[PDB]
């Protein structure tokens, strides 16, 4: 019941429409990976070991990954902060050698503390209430030489433990995954970074497959 | 001398803004009641077409 | 010492214009329009249903013809529809996906997108090569692009997170006007009908009107407690409504220069993501956090009839410019063309 | 630029074999439906075949059905016409035609400059073979139709072409009153039902060459006898 | 006489367990969720298939109740006594494509919809098969239905019963060889993972994965092993004091076959953390 145009108007509406299921099926193919953090924290340095938002793609094992880095948007968060809902995962970088230091634009802010509150509010965000987070410690070798000089006491006044680096290292992670207040809808995957680190890449695969799986037994209903 | 300079700014903006002529609200909710009572025949949200005007049947 | 006195100046000017707002405010529109009778029960029905996005829909622009849409998703897909027989006439893949805004030129001849890439690109789609390519990028905010809307072929408006508007000239690729004065992102703008003025909302609660050619701001309106998302100027061109996260929408008048009527509803807690008007204006379509879209009596302020067919967001609807219909885009990745039957 | 090049053409002998390429370039090939047009010595213009994009759809003119074959290679922009048995009958020059379907397009757009070939249904009438002309004077052509071109939609699905001397034919107006991308205003095309006439104010030297009617309503698509502008 | 009081009670239990089950299963399929997997697909027709069995039971109830006097009309039983066997090996079969799509997603919603339309059309032919064999064949008695008959004569019948019964084990065959794989698969993902911050989930789904074998087993796996004897015994010619034997001990198995209608929406709701949290809240 349709002209000879119409009937080829209609054939180039499902030729769109197979070019545009395909499309789909290979962006559902590839995991896509928020990158956060603070300023100077190593986060830089993860995206060389892998004006407005910066995507970052490499391949790993057969998989295909995005890693969307918006630490250069200095607009409001909670404005743009759900296109993001539907990552694979969170990959956070916090600066252990920033425990003892002083955020430089508040000048009587300890920058660990900043990292606190700025994970608290992610991990804790409405739009990331099922999106796993990959907490990466960087900066531990510069960690340790500051522990010799200055006691993790300034950082935290209410620490007890000893002042040994392993000890050190392990009671920073304990109190970030204890801002955790979903612990059984996400998972928080902790690793620890350095410069020289080679296994990063590693796992994040490890990280991203863990969760690849999961997901699926939540949709075969038997998780 | 950025706040300063950021005070003369804002408060030389505000003169303009209050130096605009203000109709009273009467007059103006009138001109609002009086267009939309015009162009009410010639809304096909407000009054549905018939079914033989309509694109999307 | 100045600074103290200069601010101290600036509180006297607000009082002196919030004096002068209250001084003409003698009646109110409610009272002004109590006699007329209500537009009664407004059902409207889905006559198409746009498939084929596969991600969240975050703007959508009719054409000028009023039958042709164009549509933004972040599976980094521009859109453009034939709304009659909802066939696909093109589908143009973004460089970046992170779109959040989408603006149909006049001409119909380009289409304009941007998102946080910073970026309003500029698309032909009337090319000899019978393909849409880029024709223009427009860089220079240093913030995200909330919305776009073109003067004609060659002038583009933008507003970004940077807080700051921005005239462009499309051939030149430069910006001929830049519009600060708001302290927050600014989400949304909206042309006048003889596209010499345009508002403005942003996220520290207040909406701005600006000359295009003089480039200043004319007003400021206040009133909203939250970020405004949208704004839709009234189609005379003399008031424009908002739409903020407080769950309100209100009605300013340019001449007036202050708010005029409040649309809110106790059930209503969720955010407002889109506004527009009926051709007459008589209707005020918003949409909103809570997978539906309220048509309102502008006039009356009643909720007329609500759209309910989306499973998520409205984030975005649009009235074309012969009033037969209203299409309304959604976080479920489709888009929904809706007019009423005698 | 967009460009298409027609090659293979050449004297054959009855009852055989030749291969007919079209070379695009300058334009997104895969996007375009493509015709075959031909045009017998001192004859109108007269469709052969249509592939569509996607190579779906392919529709064939009866006095050629069953012995020609179209088909088309989008990753080399290269257009085919395999014909066989061919006849005495099939002594023309045929064109490469450019054509895309969406809404508000222009089919019919771009012609090929034609290769040379030699051998050893609603009827559209154009009654007027010849009109003499002098430059400025306007100038109206009428065409006919058996059946009514006015579709349901609102289209006539009319079009207008110009072949001046030498050259390949060019798109005046599509659907009865759109005009053609690079062509002057001062064209107009204007119809009804199943009359049409095509006026041309300030006519100029350019415009002398010949001018067919062609139905898009239905396949197969038919040219009108052609009216000839002289001065 | 005993047979019959434990009948009406075995099958009180699961009417209403079974109801209640499917219905707030059926809310949670359609209602809360308004977007559903491949496998939310099977498991919203098993529980339409279920319900249907569930609506079956009154009819046989109230058999059991008038003391095996069935008033009503002759055809009815016969389209009551096929539409509850016809909901039983509708779950059965698409049981199996759970599992076999369970296997694939763990070591497409267009095809799941097919095949759940594809296997009721496929099951409503084998209903119409059976009801047009079993009238058209000869002429029933009415006064009581749901008992015991000899098919010699109507041996076309029991083919089509003994089919049925070998596809069974074609299908439990799958059911046993994916779960065990899920099963297996799970467990040696959980030793190689286990330096993570949860381990213990791949050792929890692969328990889950094993219950629902178990429960299929135990439902299912008696009333069919048992069944070669029925079919064996309506066609050749045995004592009528075997007989009864059989029929006791098939309809006590059937029962336990009933079972599994009002295990599958409970099985479904507790290894899914996503309900048991919407089930809270
Ligand atoms: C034969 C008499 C006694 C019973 C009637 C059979 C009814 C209940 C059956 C037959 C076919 C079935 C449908 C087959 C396919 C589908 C598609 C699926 O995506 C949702 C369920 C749905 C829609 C089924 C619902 C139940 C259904 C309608």
């Amino acid at each position: 019941t349709l002209s000879a145009e119409d009937k080829a108007a209609v054939e180039r509406s499902k030729m769109i429409d197979r070019n545009l299921r395909e499309d789909g099926e290979k962006a559902a193919r590839e995991v896509k990976l928020l990158l956060l953090g603070a300023g100077e924290s190593g986060k830089n340095t993860i995206v060389k070991q892998m004006t407005g938002i910066v995507e970052t793609h490499f391949t790993f094992k057969d998989l295909h990954f995005k890693m969307f880095d918006v630490g250069a948007q200095r607009s409001e968060r909670k404005k743009w902060i759900h296109c993001f809902e539907g990552v694979t995962a969170i990959i956070f970088c916090v600066a252990l050698s920033d425990y003892d230091l002083v955020l430089a634009e508040d000048e009587e802010m300890n920058r660990m503390h900043a990292s606190m509150k700025l994970f608290d509010s992610i991990c804790n965000n409405k739009w990331f209430t099922d999106t796993s987070i990959i907490l990466f410690l960087n900066k531990k070798d510069l960690f340790e030489e500051k522990i010799k000089k200055s006691p993790l006491t300034i950082c935290y006044p209410e620490y007890a433990g000893s002042n040994t680096y392993e000890e050190a290292a392990a009671y920073i992670q304990c109190q970030f995954e204890d801002l955790n207040k979903r612990k059984d809808t996400k998972e928080i995957y902790t690793h620890f970074t350095c410069s020289t680190d080679t296994k990063n890449v590693q796992f994040v695969f490890d990280a991203v497959t863990d969760v690849i799986i999961k997901n699926n037994l939540k949709d075969c209903g038997l998780f | 001398t950025a706040s300063i300079a950021q005070a003369r700014k804002l408060v030389e903006q505000l003169k303009m803004e209050a130096n605009i002529d203000r109709i009273k609200v009467s007059k103006a909710a009138a001109d609002l009641m009086a267009y939309c009572e015009a162009h009410a025949k010639e809304d096909p949200l407000l009054t549905p077409v018939p079914a033989s005007e309509n694109p999307f049947r | 010492s100045e600074l103290d006195q200069l601010r101290q100046e600036a509180e006297q000017l607000k009082n002196q214009i919030r004096d002068a707002r209250k001084a003409c405010a003698d009646a109110t529109l409610s009272q002004i329009t109590n006699n007329i009778d209500p537009v009664g029960r407004i059902q409207m029905r889905t006559r198409r249903t746009l498939r084929g996005h596969l991600a969240k829909i975050y703007a959508m622009h009719w054409g000028t013809d009023s039958r042709l849409l164009v549509s933004a998703s972040q599976d980094g897909k521009l859109i453009i529809w034939d709304s009659y027989t909802t066939n696909k006439v093109h589908a143009i893949p973004l460089r970046s996906s992170w779109v959040m805004t989408c603006a149909y030129a006049p001409s119909g001849n380009y289409v304009a997108c941007g998102g946080l890439d910073n970026i309003c690109s500029i698309y032909n789609l009337k090319t000899r090569e019978g393909n849409v390519r880029v024709s223009r990028e427009l860089a220079g905010h240093t913030g995200y692009l909330s919305c776009c809307r073109f003067l004609d072929d060659n002038q583009i408006v933008t507003s970004s997170g940077d807080t700051t508007c921005a005239l462009w000239d499309i051939e030149t690729g430069q910006q001929t006007t830049t519009f600060t004065g708001h302290t927050g992102d600014v989400m949304s703008l909206s042309l006048a009908p003889d596209t010499r003025l345009f508002v403005s909302g942003a996220c520290d609660a207040s909406a701005k009107l600006w000359d295009v050619r003089e480039g200043m701001c004319r007003q400021t309106f206040t009133g909203h407690e939250s970020d405004i998302n949208a704004i839709c100027f009234f189609p005379n061109g003399n008031a424009f409504a908002t739409g903020s996260d407080d769950a309100t929408c209100r009605l300013f008048d340019l001449r007036a220069d202050q708010e005029l009527m409040t649309y809110s509803h106790d059930n209503i807690i969720c955010g407002i993501t889109s506004v527009s008007f009926s051709k007459s204006g008589r209707l005020l379509l918003a949409g909103y956090d809570d997978f539906n879209c309220n048509v309102w009596d502008a006039l009356k302020a009643d909720r007329a009839g609500v759209l309910a067919g989306h499973d998520n967001r409205v984030s975005c609807l649009g009235v074309t410019d012969d009033g037969m219909a209203v299409a309304t885009g959604s976080w479920d990745s489709f888009l929904k063309i809706w007019n009423g039957s005698s | 630029d967009v460009q298409l090049v027609e090659s293979g053409g050449g004297l054959v002998q009855p009852g055989g074999s030749r291969k007919l390429s079209c070379s695009a370039s300058g334009f997104a090939f895969s996007s375009f439906g493509m015709h075959w047009v031909r045009q017998a010595p001192e004859k109108g213009l007269e469709w052969v075949a249509y592939i569509s994009s996607g190579s779906g759809t392919i529709y064939y003119a009866d006095t050629v059905k069953g012995r020609f074959t179209i088909s088309r290679d989008d990753p080399k922009n290269t257009l085919f016409l395999q014909m066989t048995s061919l006849r005495s009958e099939d002594t023309a020059m045929y064109y490469c035609v450019r054509s895309i379907y969406y809404y508000g397009s222009s089919p019919f757009d771009f012609w090929g400059q034609g290769t040379t070939l030699t051998v050893s249904d609603i009827v559209m009438t154009q009654a007027t073979s010849s009109v003499p002309v002098t430059p400025g004077e306007s100038v109206s052509i009428s065409c006919r139709s058996s059946k009514s071109l006015l579709h349901s939609n609102g289209n006539t699905y009319l079009y207008w072409f110009l072949q001046r001397p030498g050259q390949s034919p060019q798109l005046l107006i599509y659907r009865m009153s759109n005009l053609a991308s690079g062509v002057p205003d001062r064209f107009s095309g204007s119809g009804s039902g199943t009359a049409f006439t095509l006026t041309i104010s300030r006519l100029e030297a350019e415009d002398v060459g010949v001018y067919y009617c062609m139905q898009h309503l239905e396949y197969p698509l038919t040219f009108g006898a052609g009216t000839k502008l002289e001065l | 006489k005993l047979l019959s009081t434990v009948l009406t009670t075995s099958y009180s239990v699961i009417f209403i367990v079974g109801l209640v089950g499917n219905i707030i299963a059926l809310y949670v399929f359609l209602g809360i969720h308004r977007k559903r997997n491949s496998i939310q697909i099977y498991l919203l027709n098993v529980a339409i298939a279920d319900l249907l069995l569930i609506f079956c039971l009154p009819f046989r109830i109230m058999y059991h109740i008038n003391q095996n006097k069935w008033t009503l009309g002759v055809i009815l039983c016969k389209v009551v006594g096929t539409l509850f066997y016809m909901n039983m090996y509708i779950s059965i079969i698409l049981l199996g494509f759970i599992s076999l799509d369970r296997y694939i997603k763990i070591n497409t919603t267009k095809q799941s919809i097919y095949v759940c339309c594809i296997v009721w059309m496929l099951a409503l032919g084998g209903f119409l098969t059976m009801i047009i064999l079993t009238l058209k064949k000869g002429g029933h008695n009415s006064t009581m239905c749901f008992h015991y008959r000899d098919k010699h004569n109507a041996k076309g019948e029991a083919i089509f019963n003994f089919i049925l019964v070998v596809m069974f084990w074609l299908i439990f065959l799958l059911i046993i060889l994916s779960y065990i794989k899920i099963g297996k698969n799970l467990l040696r993902i959980s030793k190689r993972r286990s330096k993570f911050p949860n381990s213990g989930k791949y050792a929890t789904t692969a328990r889950n994965s094993f219950i629902v074998l178990i429960i299929f087993t135990i439902c299912f796996v008696p009333y069919h092993a048992f069944r070669f004897i029925y079919i064996s015994s309506q066609l050749n010619v045995s004592s009528c004091y075997w007989k009864e034997i059989v029929h006791k001990t098939n309809e006590i198995m059937l029962v336990l076959s009933s079972f599994n209608s009002c295990l599958d929406p409970v099985m479904y709701f507790l290894m899914s953390s996503n309900i048991r949290k919407i089930m809270c809240q």
